[PDB]
């Protein structure tokens, strides 16, 4: 098995064996490890409390040298998740003279991350709006000028993912 | 575990995952 297949095997096992809270995650079918299905749970008491929210992860052949892909199947909204689900946040960027309007030096991909802790940022991600790429222009807008209206949009989001 | 174990553990999770968070959206 190359480095990817192995980093991610092992990746997998600590997550089956000491799942984190509201995060599920893994390969849809361990003949391709490159391929992976996640479901993340809204945290409680921020205005995407509850929403359940999937997402496909596509792994480089390269891993860990450089990051996933990850795009929401369901519909978002959201400063930092483009339009077609993509979720752009500097963890997910690789290391390169491109800043793609993230920050200043702001923290890009490393080895060091891993799916847990993509996972857990998205989570944080939501639950703190922060527009650090700008991702969803009207979003990023409404985030700054219709706060209250945001949350409300932000609950209908919960609602669909339930199928509520 | 095996691969099938897993897989069916995946699946299970998500379930559960979808089920509690409704459960919890509709107690709220």
């Amino acid at each position: 098995a190359g480095t990817a297949l192995k980093r991610l095997m092992a990746e997998y096992k600590q997550l089956t064996l000491n799942p984190p809270e509201g995060i599920v995650a893994g390969p849809m079918n361990e003949e391709n490890f490159f391929e992976w299905e996640a479901l993340i749970m809204g945290p409680e008491d921020t205005c995407f409390e509850f929403g359940v929210f999937p997402a496909i992860l596509s792994f480089p052949l390269d891993y860990p040298l450089s990051p996933p892909k990850m795009r929401f199947t369901c519909e978002m909204f959201h400063p930092n998740i483009y339009p077609d689900g993509r979720v752009c946040i500097s963890i997910l960027h690789a290391p390169g003279d491109d800043p793609m309007g993230y920050e200043s030096s702001a923290e890009r991909w490393s080895p060091v991350q891993s799916v847990e802790k993509i996972l857990l940022s998205v989570v944080s991600m939501l639950a703190e709006p922060n527009d650090e790429s700008g991702a969803n222009v009207d979003a990023s807008k409404m985030w700054r000028d219709d706060r209250e209206q945001f949350y409300k949009i932000a609950k209908q989001i919960v609602q669909k993912s339930l199928g509520l | 575990w095996s691969a099938d174990e897993r897989q069916r553990m995946l699946v299970q999770r998500k379930d559960e995952l979808l089920q509690q968070a409704r459960k919890r959206f509709l107690n709220k």
